[PDB]
């Protein structure tokens, strides 16, 4: 009833709601909302692709 | 966007504020604080009271209801059935 | 002859319920006579078909040769081969046994579907039974997972209280486990171009590629069997799932784990079975000896069934993971006997004490010998058969089973001889808690077992002692299946 | 025949007088007028002669094997749209009358199959983006169809704003591969491949994500699927992604000859982002439409893994995938559609609004469906369970083999990914089975007069009148059946997924 | 004379179910 | 004599003794902080802006505040990424080449360096949960291989010969082992020796 | 009476954001109703100093209103259109409690630990226990500010939770 339930379904249904709700503030009708996302999606292009784990890290962040 | 965003003791605290700025009989306002008797307001007290009130708010109350109205906990009651959000224009809302 | 009667046989077995039950469904608000007696004449049509099934096992019983290596019974259907060896054979024939114990079992305690659940069940009983006949990686799984979504729906529907939690757990925990098992399958397709059990058995891959093969199969593996820390989702399964999903979920899906490691692993990942058994009996002995402790301090009586499951089939684990005969046949021995004692333990918990008084808490029932002697001498016999007493069949198994591991590993194998003590300690603690002292005053006096709930325990009564006085039946078919299994060089 | 029979149409329902019954039997114009470019696009298409790639009008446009099936698909899929307009749907006036409303329906329709068909075909740069305007122009004309409505008017700004960002990312793409190379040909280019910056066709593409709801840029996918009407969602969020997949697998096909390492990794990471969202998204959501958005977000991914792997095996995930999520597609719409008339109806907490566009707008408006209609409940049951992947249905081996492509190419990570999405997606799919049937034997002995059928008069109350029209239930009965028997023709149907060549040859 | 066995907690906190002194029934 | 442990390990293209020459940890961690202090601060003082252009329009305020960070997250992001770009390059060189264990160390020690940052106002456990979790994703992340295997996938090795293409052959009999994608009929008895050791039924009973 | 003044430097300074920003209108709403109250404060207390336990005591009771407020509304209906306000009361709490948690004060699980023990030797030194009055006559109602760190308010709601949990009948 303890660790396995953490490493379980009780635990991730807490990890599931903490994420599901950040996930449900990012969909709402907005240009300046949408727009930006997209324009931020040509740095990377612009960028190296060695640093796509860094991006990956500072994703996790921001979802925090 | 478009919905109430008031509560009951956030709509009482504001109206017992406006109530204060008047030469009321007594400063203690509730719910219960009758217009008439507790507060001393006469038909045109009582009136430029509910005007002030609307003013607060950004509602009007109709005729039946102000002509009707006792104390101050109707005020309140009438404020949260009846307030909405004045529309915006369409880029405040989608932009 | 075989796989094509079956699923011929039993696919117009389902249209034809599905006709008559569902013909005056057009809001006519009909009364009708099937549905007279809680659609009595549908239940027995489905009761009919399930020992049908039963059978068509036999017929191509009588020409299996027991001296014949290799699958036998070799038929194409659906672009997909099947056979038949002497570990099939077996498996097929519980799978197909169950099916009326299982129809009989919630006979008149459904508060209605009886159609919908019978349907249901020997859809189950079907697709559980033509898994051990495929002949192919991707039929296995394909098998091994289409369970699945009657199971959902059989106990969402037919449920205890908390149904809902069941249904998420037994739909999650066994396709999130399984998909890392496909991808395994999915290896063996893309670098040998086929996932055939005689082709791949014959193909030596590299030690770091057997050990991530391993490990995908595995993980499917052990969460079905069940073995610790995967192991969770079952007791809330048996606590709520209905009487007739308790009996197939703990008498054969659990036995398809076992049945995996035969196909999957033994004979195609030979070297790294050879690695991996010390770990698989560390995680088996661990998985013995917690379960028998955490079931000493469970109080719902259909939970406490459910652990004892897991501990006899940690022994099946350590017995199938030995790399000898005694090994692997006591497992074998152990599954087919557990699949009988198993849902007479669930028929006298969740389907005897549950039907009258509706309520699984251990404090409610103590001294039922008083006015229930009938279901007191079937819960002692099946109680000591559960414990390993001699003269039942889970002896053998377990006999067999703990020999062949101090045959594999003499010291940490001998840890296995632990389930003779700690099976006793929780299984009789239960009955001798519901035997003994004054009969209970939170319960009025009520019928006793009746006859269709003794024919339910005799008929799995019988199986066991059988097997338990004379295994030869099962091991002489055993024998030639099971010596192929065996990794060893000697020189 | 497309267009012949578009410009007839369009002067033909601009005459005759505006009626609910006269555009009925238009959309049925264009359901002959579907079939019979069906029947002459078959006469002269064949697998075996389109398998080297024939050139057409000055090579702007080349058709292969691999473009003549995804053109066969989408006339296909078309078809059964139009029967969803051209038939009832629930045989209620109060609700079917919304399809017959607006006679430019079916017009509009007809503009985008041509869109459609031949965006797949370009083999040029600037009829790639004259054709990707013309089927970006038509949807946003389709999403604002009813103009009469909020949510659909504003749907369609919403699309109009985002597609035409992702349309001048796909023209400045173009435009700076004719300033490196001065050439406009595909073809030409293709001899320069070695030589031109190969980030300009990863912009190129950037466009083409955007247009399919691909994460990041999901959000806006979700929102406009939602607030538009059902019968519009049904289209425009599977047709766009039909024509726009199957011209990314070429262009990816072009960028592997290079093969840029560097380009795929940047690919991999937008699929690890839409398989998180797409899973996560929607575990906490009350709407159908919603939950659906975030559903085809999680299968485009997968799609695209096949597709950035761009491998023989790929070719076979790819074609099956895509047929057999859009035979699923239709069904699970049709399914919607047909049961709003077992909606309760008032006679309040919450104070839930139903408007006439999406009767059928929440998960739980799904209730006691197992009780209401039970063949139509297991219908949508095989449907959800095909969706998840369960054996033996289509949707196993959709992801059967693309999970073949991925680990044939070396995506462990995005194929492991893939397999713990599919388990997390599977809690909001199981959440629809559970609104349908587990409440079943609680509500076995319920009463139900308030039900939108129960206003449907009798005819003579000895008929036996069905609840659901003719057509619309026979293409549920013919779906539902194909997704659970595909067991019975799978080898079959992978043999001709085999010859399906796109310049492989030998 | 009397006292508890072994492994009994002196306090516990299990939401709100309620909190009461250990008591072995056996001394009863 | 080690035990003898299986090895769940896919193939990685490995440097011989000599090769692997070092990364500068220092230059290479300086650039990812520093341009992600330029862009993070750069773009803050532009969100800025769009709030002075207008404060009374509600829906650019509601993505603003989304995207907006805060002066700990100003500081902590940049921090904790130039630590990640230190630690990763550190790590590798110590083992001559990058291995999860080393990604699991520096995304673990680096994620727990940034929320000691912006998360002050948490429980260190709290944090330190956290940071195994961030930690663990990217030991995953290179231990299937990163994005792609490349040249170690079987489509590589298939190309190579590498593969099973050719059939297996029983009487032919390789004494070097075998790729990691190839399949054989039958292996030397002594790489079975190797792999499992003398003992439970190998060679001796 | 410093605390009080860092205290209440936050909710002025928060509100200054919530209007430059643009940030929730309920928040504003909040903060706003709170000077108002915090006015009071300083009228009623004047001449008795400010301390962050008459604070705590000021945030509490707004907390238990709302509470009280969306206890009714979420049983009987909201009065709106959209059927907000009862949503809203608890929506305001959250911030309320934001605050309440910022104050340099023990929590609740502090306090539940320095009172369950006393709760226990009442009930051990009597037998059964009936109301929380003989809880209180061993609560030392003079010493709480630095060894408990907590406010008048704060130990009695305590108490009753506890004598809620530990009550015989
Ligand atoms: C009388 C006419 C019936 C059709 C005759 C026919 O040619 O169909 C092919 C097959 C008959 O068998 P045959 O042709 O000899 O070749 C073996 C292929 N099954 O007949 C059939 O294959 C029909 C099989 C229908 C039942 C298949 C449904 C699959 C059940 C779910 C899958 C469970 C196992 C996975
Ligand atoms: C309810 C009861 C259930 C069961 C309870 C637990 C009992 C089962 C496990 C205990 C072990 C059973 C007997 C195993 C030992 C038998 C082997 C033996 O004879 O011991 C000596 C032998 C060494 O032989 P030797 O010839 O000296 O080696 C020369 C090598 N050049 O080999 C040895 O060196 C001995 C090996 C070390 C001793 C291991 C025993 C500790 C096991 C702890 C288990 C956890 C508690
Ligand atoms: C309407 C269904 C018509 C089916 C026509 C299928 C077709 O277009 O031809 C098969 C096509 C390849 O054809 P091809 O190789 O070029 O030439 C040889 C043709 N014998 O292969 C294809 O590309 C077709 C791919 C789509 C397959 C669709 C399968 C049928 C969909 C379900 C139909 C449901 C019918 C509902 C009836 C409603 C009216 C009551
Ligand atoms: C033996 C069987 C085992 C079967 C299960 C195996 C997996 C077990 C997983 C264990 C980890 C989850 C369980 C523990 C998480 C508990 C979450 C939680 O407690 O709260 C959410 C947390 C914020 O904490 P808070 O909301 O304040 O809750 C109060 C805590 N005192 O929110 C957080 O801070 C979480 C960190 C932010 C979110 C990070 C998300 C990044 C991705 C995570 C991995 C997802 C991978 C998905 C892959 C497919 C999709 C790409
Ligand atoms: C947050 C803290 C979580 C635990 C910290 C990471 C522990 C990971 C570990 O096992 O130690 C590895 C790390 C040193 O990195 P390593 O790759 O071992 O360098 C080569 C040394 N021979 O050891 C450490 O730096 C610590
Ligand atoms: C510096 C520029 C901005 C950063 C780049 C953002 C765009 C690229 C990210 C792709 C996903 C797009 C999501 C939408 C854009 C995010 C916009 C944003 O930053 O909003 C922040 C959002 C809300 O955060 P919140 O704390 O609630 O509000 C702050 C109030 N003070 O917080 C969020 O919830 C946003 C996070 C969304 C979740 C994305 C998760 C992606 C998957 C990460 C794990 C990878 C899965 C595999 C893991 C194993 C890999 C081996
Ligand atoms: C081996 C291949 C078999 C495949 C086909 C099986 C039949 C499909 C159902 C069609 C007929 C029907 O929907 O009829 C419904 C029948 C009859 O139930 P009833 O109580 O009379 O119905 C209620 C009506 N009353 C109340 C008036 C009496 O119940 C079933 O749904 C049983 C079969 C489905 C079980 C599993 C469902 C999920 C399947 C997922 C597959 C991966
Ligand atoms: C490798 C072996 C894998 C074995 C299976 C893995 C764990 C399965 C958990 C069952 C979840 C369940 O049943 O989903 C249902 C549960 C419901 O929770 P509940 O029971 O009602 O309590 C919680 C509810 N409360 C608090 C209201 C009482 O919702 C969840 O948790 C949603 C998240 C599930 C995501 C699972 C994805 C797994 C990814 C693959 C593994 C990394
Ligand atoms: C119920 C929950 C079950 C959880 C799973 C349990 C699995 C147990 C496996 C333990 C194996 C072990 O201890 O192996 C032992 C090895 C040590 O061998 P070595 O030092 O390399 O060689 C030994 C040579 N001497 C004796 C000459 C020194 O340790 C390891 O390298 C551990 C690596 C994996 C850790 C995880
Ligand atoms: C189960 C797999 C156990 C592998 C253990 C391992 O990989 O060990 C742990 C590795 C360290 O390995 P390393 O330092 O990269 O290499 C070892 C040294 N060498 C270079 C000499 C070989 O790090 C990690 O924690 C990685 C995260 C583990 C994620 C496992 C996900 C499995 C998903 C299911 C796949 C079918």
């Amino acid at each position: 009833r303890g660790i396995l339930q953490l490493f379980g379904p009780l635990g991730l249904w807490k990890l599931s709601t903490f994420i599901s709700s950040k996930l449900n503030k990012l969909v709402f009708l907005n240009i300046g909302f949408i727009l930006e996302i997209i324009v931020l999606s040509w740095l990377l292009i612009v960028f190296k692709v060695s640093l796509l784990k860094y991006i990956l890290l500072l994703i996790i962040f921001i979802i925090l | 966007q478009s919905a109430s965003t008031l509560t009951k003791e956030d709509v009482l605290t504001r109206s017992v504020s406006v109530l204060r700025g008047f030469e009321v009989k007594t400063k203690d306002i509730d719910l219960q604080t009758t217009f008439v008797q507790d507060l001393g307001m006469d038909s045109l007290d009582l009136n430029d009271a509910l005007v002030a009130l609307e003013e607060e708010f950004d509602v009007v109350f109709d005729d039946k209801t102000a002509n009707e109205i006792k104390t101050v906990g109707e005020v309140v009651d009438f404020v949260l059935a009846n307030y909405l959000p004045t529309e915006q224009s369409i880029n405040h809302t989608i932009r | 002859m075989l796989v094509q009667n079956l699923i011929i046989f039993n696919i117009i077995g389902i249209v034809l319920l599905v006709l008559l039950n569902n013909n005056n469904n057009g809001i006519l608000n009909k009364k009708s006579l099937l549905t007279i007696k809680n659609e009595l004449k549908l239940k027995q049509i489905g009761l009919i078909i399930s020992i049908i099934n039963i059978l068509i096992i036999i017929e191509n019983w009588i020409g299996f040769n027991s001296n014949y290596y290799g699958f036998q019974n070799i038929e194409r259907f659906l672009n997909i081969y099947w056979g038949i060896d002497g570990i099939s054979l077996l498996l097929v024939l519980l799978t197909l046994i169950l099916g009326p114990i299982a129809i009989l079992s919630n006979w008149k305690n459904l508060k209605g579907y009886y159609t919908y659940y019978v349907i249901s069940i020997n859809m189950l009983v079907i697709l559980m039974a033509l898994n051990f006949i495929c002949l192919d990686l991707v039929s296995f799984y394909i098998l091994f997972e289409s369970t699945l979504a009657p199971l959902f729906l059989l106990i969402g529907i037919y449920g205890a209280n908390n149904k809902n939690k069941a249904a998420y757990y037994v739909l999650i925990y066994t396709l999130a486990s399984s998909l890392f098992m496909l991808l395994s399958i999915v290896i063996y397709y893309i670098i040998i171009n086929s996932t055939d059990y005689i082709y791949i058995n014959n193909i030596i891959l590299s030690i770091n590629l057997q050990s991530l093969l391993f490990i995908g199969i595995i993980i499917g593996i052990a969460v079905k069997t069940p073995l610790m820390p995967v192991h969770t989702w079952l007791p809330t399964v048996h606590s709520e799932s209905p009487l007739g999903g308790s009996i197939l979920l703990a008498g054969v899906i659990l036995k398809l784990a076992i049945y995996g490691v035969i196909r999957l692993l033994l004979p195609n990942l030979s070297e790294i079975s050879m690695m991996f058994t010390p770990i698989i009996y560390i995680i088996s002995i661990l998985t013995l000896i917690y379960s028998s402790l955490i079931t000493l301090k469970q109080t719902d009586l259909k939970v406490i069934i459910a652990y004892s499951s897991i501990s006899h089939l940690a022994v099946c684990m350590i017995g199938i993971f030995a790399n000898n005969l005694i090994g692997i046949n006591g497992s074998l021995i152990l599954c087919l006997a557990h699949g009988f004692v198993s849902p007479a333990l669930f028929i006298l918990v969740g389907g005897i004490l549950y039907d009258r008084y509706h309520n699984r808490l251990i404090n409610y029932y103590q001294g039922l010998s008083t006015f229930m002697p009938i279901f007191s001498i079937y819960l002692v016999v099946f109680s000591f058969c559960n414990t390993g007493t001699p003269l039942s069949g889970n002896f053998v198994g377990e006999f067999l089973s703990i020999t062949g591991a101090v045959i594999r590993h003499p010291i940490i194998g001998s840890l296995t001889a632990a389930s003779v003590l700690l099976s006793a300690c929780y299984q009789m603690k239960l009955t001798n808690r519901l035997t003994g002292s004054v009969f209970s005053q939170y319960l009025h006096i009520t019928n006793d077992v009746t006859n269709r709930e003794i024919f339910l325990l005799n008929w799995l009564l019988i199986p066991t002692i059988i097997i338990g006085i004379y295994p030869s039946f099962v091991t002489n078919i055993l024998n030639l299946a099971s010596s192929t299994l065996i990794y060893s060089v000697l020189i | 025949m497309l267009f012949t029979s578009l410009l007839l149409i369009i002067v033909y329902g601009s005459l005759v007088n505006k009626s609910h019954l006269l555009t009925k039997l238009i959309n049925r114009l264009g359901l002959i007028i579907i079939i019979y470019t069906l029947l002459i696009h078959l006469n002269i298409n064949t697998l075996e002669n389109l398998s080297i790639g024939i050139n057409m009008f000055n090579n702007l446009l080349l058709i292969n094997s691999f473009n003549n099936t995804i053109i066969e698909l989408i006339l296909i899929i078309c078809i059964l749209y139009v029967l969803l307009i051209s038939f009832n749907i629930t045989g209620l006036s109060i609700i079917d009358n919304l399809n017959y409303s607006k006679r430019t329906f079916i017009v509009i329709v007809l503009f985008n199959i041509i869109g459609l068909t031949l965006l797949p075909l370009v083999n040029d740069i600037m009829i790639l983006f004259i054709i990707i305007e013309l089927q970006s122009y038509s949807l946003y004309l389709l999403t604002a169809i009813f103009n009469e409505s909020h949510n659909s008017t504003k749907s369609a700004l919403y699309y109009f704003i985002v597609g035409s960002i992702a349309s001048f990312i796909i023209l400045d793409a173009t435009v700076s591969i004719y300033d490196d190379l001065g050439l406009t040909n595909i073809q030409y280019i293709l001899m320069y491949i070695d030589k031109l910056e190969i980030f300009d066709l990863l912009c190129l593409l950037f466009g083409l994500f955007i247009k399919i709801g691909l994460a990041p840029f999901y959000s806006y996918s979700i929102t406009i699927y939602s607030l538009s009407p059902t019968i519009i969602t049904n289209y425009i969020s599977l047709m766009p992604k039909l024509s726009i997949l199957t011209l990314i697998y070429i262009i990816m096909h072009y960028i592997n000859i290079v093969n840029n390492t560097d380009l795929n990794y940047v690919i991999s990471f937008l699929i690890l982002i839409s398989m998180f969202i797409g899973s996560f998204g929607g575990l906490n959501v009350i709407r159908i439409k919603t939950l659906l958005a975030y559903s085809s977000l999680l299968n485009v991914s997968y799609m695209l893994l096949a597709i950035l792997s761009n491998s023989n095996e790929s070719i076979i995930a790819y074609i099956y995938y895509i047929i057999q999520y859009s035979l699923t597609h239709i069904n699970i719409f049709s399914i919607i559609l047909v049961i709003s008339i077992y909606l309760p109806i008032m006679n309040n907490m919450l104070n839930v609004m139903i408007t006439k566009y999406s009767p059928i707008e929440y998960i739980n408006q799904l209730k006691n469906l197992f009780i209401n209609n039970i063949f139509i409940a297991i219908a949508l049951c095989i449907s959800i369970f095909s969706l998840i992947g369960i054996p033996p249905l289509t949707g196993f081996y959709g992801k059967y083999l693309v999970l073949i492509s991925g680990l044939n190419n070396g995506y462990v990570l995005l194929s492991i990914v893939l397999i713990i999405a599919s388990s997390i997606s599977t809690v909001y799919y199981a959440t629809i089975l559970k609104v349908l049937s587990f409440d079943t034997l609680s509500f076995k002995d319920i009463i139900s007069n308030n039900l939108i059928i129960n206003t449907s008069p009798e005819n003579n109350n000895n008929e036996i009148k069905p609840e659901i029209s003719n057509v619309i239930s026979y293409v549920i009965s013919s779906l539902t059946l194909i997704i659970l028997l595909i067991i019975i023709q799978y080898e079959n149907i992978v043999k001709g997924a085999y010859l399906v060549l796109l310049y492989n040859w030998v | 004379k009397s006292f508890l066995p072994h492994f009994i907690p002196k306090n516990y906190s299990y939401g709100d179910y309620p909190r009461l002194k250990p008591e072995n029934l056996q001394k009863r | 004599e080690q035990f003898h442990l299986p090895q769940p390990f896919w193939p990685t293209t490995k440097t011989k003794e000599g090769e692997y020459v070092p990364k500068d940890s220092i230059r290479e961690a300086s650039k990812v902080f520093i341009g992600s202090g330029v862009l993070l601060g750069g773009m803050h003082f532009r969100r800025l802006m769009q709030y002075k252009k207008g404060s009374a329009r509600p829906g650019l305020a509601k993505y603003l505040n989304l995207f907006s960070l805060s002066k700990s997250q100003l500081i902590g992001f940049p921090v904790a990424l130039g630590a990640f770009s230190f630690l990763s390059h550190s790590f590798a060189n110590l083992q001559e080449g990058q291995t999860a264990t080393g990604e699991f160390a520096a995304s673990s020690i680096a994620s727990l360096i940034g929320l000691s940052i912006f998360r002050t106002k948490k429980p260190l456990s709290s944090n330190v949960a956290i940071a195994v979790g961030m930690g663990s994703l990217f030991g995953f992340l290179t231990w299937a291989g990163n994005f792609n295997l490349g040249d170690n996938s079987y489509r590589a090795a298939l190309e190579a010969g590498n593969g099973n293409e050719g059939g297996f052959d029983n009487k032919v009999i390789k004494t070097e082992r075998q790729g990691f994608w190839e399949g054989v009929y039958r292996r030397p008895l002594s790489q079975t020796v190797e792999d499992l050791g003398e003992g439970r039924g190998i060679i001796t009973q | 009476s410093s605390a009080y003044d860092e205290a209440l430097a936050t909710i002025r300074n928060d509100l200054k954001l919530n209007f430059r920003f643009k940030a929730d209108v309920l928040e504003k709403n909040v903060i706003r109703s709170i000077l108002a109250e915090t006015k009071n404060l300083e009228i009623d207390n004047k001449d008795k100093d400010l301390d962050e336990f008459k604070l705590y005591d000021l945030l509490s009771k707004m907390i238990k209103q709302r509470q009280d407020s969306a206890a009714i509304y979420l049983k009987e209906g909201s009065p709106d259109r959209f059927r907000q306000t009862g949503w809203n009361e608890l929506r305001e709490v959250d911030y309320i409690t934001k605050y309440l948690e910022a104050l340099p004060v023990a929590s609740a699980e502090e306090i539940e630990a320095k009172v369950e023990p006393i709760v226990q030797s009442v009930l051990e030194e009597e037998g059964e226990l009936k109301s929380p009055k003989e809880i209180f006559s061993r609560i030392p109602w003079k010493v709480v500010n630095q060894d408990w760190q907590a406010s008048e308010g704060a130990v009695k709601n305590t108490v009753l939770r506890l004598y809620n949990l530990y009550k015989t009948d």
